[PDB]
């Protein structure tokens, strides 16, 4: 149900960590603040990868065209962007990162 | 948005009218006729500067905007609807459905992600009159009704027509129409002789600015628009003079006609009793990109039944056709193509001189920068464009 | 105003001149012949960007603006003069008067307040030579004298000429008439060797810049222009070598012609005396727009009597025009044509590598720069704007 | 430079590649076969939008900028080769060499300071395989070997082809040319029925994307590459399905081919084996302005001796050319035409809402933009500029 | 006649305009620009529009239509496209009571 | 060798004097501050004379294009001027201005 991302330290805030799961596409893990969150690797608008882009606030920019994602709701944020991004749950147990192997 | 903003800032009464060189978005628009469109054999147009497919399904009407999601070509380059309810891209065969659009397969990776996950836009599509409309707008679509004149839908309303592309902004085709005083340019038309009309030169206007038009925006059914009544207070103009002494006199026919004219958004004319005392004139001029517009022309005469139908029909094709929408009509196309010129630039909204009877096109403006539903732009047509703080 | 601030800001000793792109406002132009305009016949033409409207009534020439103050239509389009004195707009019958312009009648609305209260811009027309100069400026005009250059009014003096719209900016058309070095361009003329001319293929420049021409500017009629005097200290070129070897020799006739040449504002040039001995070559590039011009080419040669007038007329249509405004002229026409692209963009301003002859160009953008009388510009044409 | 800065922005991962709209400069290009240019016969051409001459001198190949140095104009308008080794503009006679472009003399003026002080631009040309190439670059120019596909230049290579101006920006010929998935527009080609060709509608992705693609940031002459590898753990497709339903098939031919594609800057395509089992085809994308581009086609096959050579060129002209180079791509150039519009107004560079083949032009961009050797700018064209001081 | 009874002069804000109907007569515009009043016709020169729905900056009045303007002591255009002068109308105050010219100033 | 041009107080800062010389191309001499420098006087883009330039710093700004060249090195330092300014090393002794006599 759940998949260790990292430590909660290896990760200072404002930065994104891309987590590859065997089979499956990938995600992305955000820490905006003391907060982390979830979605998948995969911008909706094409074939980019978002752990690639720039992260500002709680938004996400993608490398490609500059669409963008709130991190936290998944909702664009940003044209060209228009699909919403698929979220995952995230727990922080014992300074350390998990992802939902499943979206919410 | 559209204009300079030194422009817009200077048109304070009409600046969202002067804006709307792309047309106004969110109204039904009519671009051509039902017997024009068969089954399974997708037609191209554009409206409002977007490039779209129209096809028939079982009878039913679909529009889809013909630009492939994928590398923005135009799907009519070359159709392959390879099922009833779908359309191939001849390029890399992404398939949509007509009934929503919806990205179904793709024949060249149907493990693709974007399968079912992506959507090409559709828009409303609705036939009446033997006329199709398409609601050139976003969300669920308001009643046809709200944006075709009065009596358009009547039963026992038979209209005939027909539509052409004619090079000028659709804002000069309406203003010209509504225009009281233009009526100078048709003292020649064959119609005139030919079906023994009564046809001013002009008219002297009477009674306070207010009398000089109707306003309508408590139209039950939602319509907007505005109605003409120069002719109530004023006194019609038949003897034309210059220092005193005639030199042109109006038509001194027995037929009155065009004595009820009113101009309705999104910019469709009725004029009414014409081109004859028991019919009605119903044109709309479509924009189609900004130097362009559908001139969509049509008579309607109520019939009983197809007794009458024939008949008027018959009559359509032999005179009122050739005599009214072309005899009559063709000096309107060459009458707003003088005005490309001097509104090319924007410039024309400021500079112009207006007299008495333009009251009526003011009043017009007026309500259309205040009741319309959306300024089309350049980056509708491309793909809008947004950062949301 | 018309062109790139940056740019302008580059040209620092001609930039009114680069401006100019439409021209200079407040000047007579040729627009056409005489005998081209007749009774009761209105003409259009496009003149420094305006469109304008040319009639003849009772024989005098009028000219209107051809754009109705209502919704800006040209009147052209459907011309109607109901009445002899007036001109009708086709739309909605504003009635203009050609002699002052003023809206003097409207027939859809003969109570309207702007009856009388509103005038169709007019422009000054005259006709001298038997050629129609419109004066395209503002308050009273000066002197067409002004505007000519010298003996082009002389009594005795016999105009006959040719006129076309040629497309490049008038600018091009006129450094290169004034241009001393393009006569290579004419060295195979059947001019040359039809009218045993003597025609050196260039120049090899002497003395200093200052004599190179001679500016005037204290000419009592007040017109403004300069001299190309490239030939009073240089040396002819008749030999043209590379690599020192002999490749083409120019031509060695007889009649010595064109000794004499000058540009004058608003930009006509003199050529005298051409294509012979004993005449004259007067020809204006008139700014229709930013694109094109009118060719006005004019010939003129001394006659005493009509019985002269008739045979220099005879020797015009069967000699002079195909042999020299067409024979000599035509390939001025593609030269400065092939100019265009590099001008188009501005840029030509600014990356032109000169050479010595070029002086006489030089003393050409500087005076124009000076002593033009307006710079003629788009706001010009759609209508001056102005906020308080 | 030549796009809008805010769209530049967006395209963070290739924004140098959509900047070169005009193409990259300092890299070698073919514009002509050498058949076509012969001795003391100049010839015109535009390349990366700079008007340029070619000639042919005691058997080499000259060329000089197409814009004299004085007022512009082109030296073509009126060829004037006074001697052997120059050529003299035909308006004020100024005198160029072709060796170095040095203005050696001027006719109008044999004491003017300018000569031996100016220089008229010159661009390297080499002749190989029969193919003109010009270095439209500056300083020494890097061996032609750099800027062309591996065994292009192979001794026993014989190089065979076509060449013409299409109108679309020379991106949109590569991109399409290097589209994994866009295969689908040849099914219906000739090649593949009358050389019986096996050939898939397309490939459904195996493996991770980084498998898809390989990236050659150098080799033994700098050359800068990407190969195709969609095919190596991906599944050819055979049946097109909408819905579950078979609608399309691929061909099932015995000839297999371009089992080897790899795209090339500065632009240049190499299909191996094609389009037959014993050749190889290598197209290049020349930009010659902002909307259009040479199509530059060659098919090469080894020959050993000067039989085989006449051989292959009788082949040449009775198959290959009608059926492969026209009747397989020319369907190429309408795909890369229908695409002008939504990338005109370099919008599409944004819109576009790409797929998992395109992996491959993706891989591409990025290549392009960070091994290009420079970007050509319209200031290249008129002159360069800088301010200061 | 002579003299059109406008209004009070309290009536009257500074920097306000009034419009003027007058029976088979053109409308005329009071201004009020501090404390000293003007007047001039109430129809824009460039065409239909009237002035007294306009803007008032100073002694200047912006025409609601083009944005065009004219300075309302003089009559004389302030702002393109108007090139036409208003006709001015002189104002007195007698007793408080402000009265408007029944004929234009010539000159 | 070297052609006494002037005394250093006959020019003005920041002023730009010709030096013709017979049968030779002129010369344009620079004071920039209480320095002296000089060049070849015709621009080498054209036929302009720099002395009827505009003096920058050690800059001068032909008056025809706008190119510019540095008075100390003859290098371009603004389009459309490419060829380099031939220099000449001038030297102030009991303040007299002197100019080499050739390019250098
Ligand atoms: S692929 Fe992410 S914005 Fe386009
Ligand atoms: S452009 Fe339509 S499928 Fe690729
Ligand atoms: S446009 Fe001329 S009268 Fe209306
Ligand atoms: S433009 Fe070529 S020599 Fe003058
Ligand atoms: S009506 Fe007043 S500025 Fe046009
Ligand atoms: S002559 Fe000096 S910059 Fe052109
Ligand atoms: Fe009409
Ligand atoms: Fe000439
Ligand atoms: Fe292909």
């Amino acid at each position: 149900i759940w998949l260790k991302v990292c430590a909660a330290s290896d990760m200072q805030p404002g930065t994104i960590r891309r987590v590859n799961r065997v089979g499956a596409a990938p995600l992305a893990v955000y820490r905006v603040g003391d907060q982390f969150y979830a979605t998948e690797d995969t911008c909706t608008h094409g074939i980019a990868s978002l752990s690639e882009g720039t992260l500002d606030g709680d938004v996400i920019e993608c490398p490609f065209h500059g669409g963008a994602f709130n991190v936290c709701t998944g909702m664009p944020a940003s044209s060209p962007c228009t699909v919403p991004l698929g979220v995952f749950e995230v727990e922080v147990k014992e300074g350390e990162v998990y992802v939902a192997g499943e979206k919410k | 948005a559209n204009v300079d903003e030194a422009i817009l800032k200077r048109v304070k009464g009409w600046a969202p009218y002067v804006d709307a060189k792309l047309g106004f978005r969110n109204h039904w628009y009519p671009v051509m006729f039902s017997k024009e469109i068969n089954e399974g054999e997708p037609k191209t147009l554009k409206l409002l500067g977007e490039n779209l497919l129209v096809n028939r399904i079982d009878g039913k009407l679909y529009c889809l905007k013909d630009r492939c999601l994928h590398r923005g070509v135009q799907l009519s380059v070359k159709v392959e609807c390879k099922t009833k309810s779908t359309i191939t891209c001849w390029y890399h065969a992404w398939t949509y459905r007509w009934e929503d659009g919806v990205l179904c397969d793709i024949l060249t990776n149907p493990t693709s992600a974007q399968i079912g996950r992506q959507k090409l836009k559709t828009y409303p599509v609705q036939e009446a009159k033997g006329c199709v409309f398409i609601y050139l707008g976003d969300g669920d679509p308001p009643p046809l009704a709200r944006d075709t004149p009065p009596n358009f839908l009547d039963d026992d309303m038979e209209i005939l027509g027909k539509n052409q592309i004619i090079k000028s902004n659709w804002r000069l085709a309406v203003e010209n129409g509504f225009d009281p005083s233009h009526i100078y340019i048709h003292k020649d038309s064959i119609l005139v002789k030919d079906n023994d009309l009564a046809l001013p030169l002009g008219f002297a206007p009477g009674g306070d600015r207010k009398q000089q038009t109707r306003v309508v925006d408590d139209d039950v059914v939602g319509r907007k628009g505005v109605y003409d009544l120069i002719g109530e207070h004023g006194v019609p103009v038949f003897e034309g003079t210059i220092g005193g002494e005639v030199v042109r006199e109006g038509a001194y026919g027995e037929k009155i006609v065009a004595n009820d004219i009113s101009i309705w958004l999104p910019g469709v004319l009725k004029v009414n009793p014409f081109p004859n005392p028991d019919m009605m004139n119903f044109e709309w001029y479509v924009p189609i990109d900004e130097n362009t517009h559908y001139y969509f022309q049509t008579l309607g005469k109520p019939c009983a039944n197809d007794e009458e139908r024939k008949k008027y029909e018959q009559e359509f094709e032999s005179k009122w056709k050739p005599m009214a929408l072309e005899g009559f009509n063709n000096d309107d196309i060459w009458a707003r193509e003088a005005m490309v010129d001097f509104y090319a630039d924007d410039k024309g909204w400021v500079n112009e001189i207006l007299f008495e009877s333009d009251e009526a096109i003011v009043a017009w403006r007026k309500l259309a920068s205040e009741h319309n539903q959306g300024i089309q732009t350049q980056a509708h047509v491309s793909g809008l464009e947004h950062h949301h703080h």
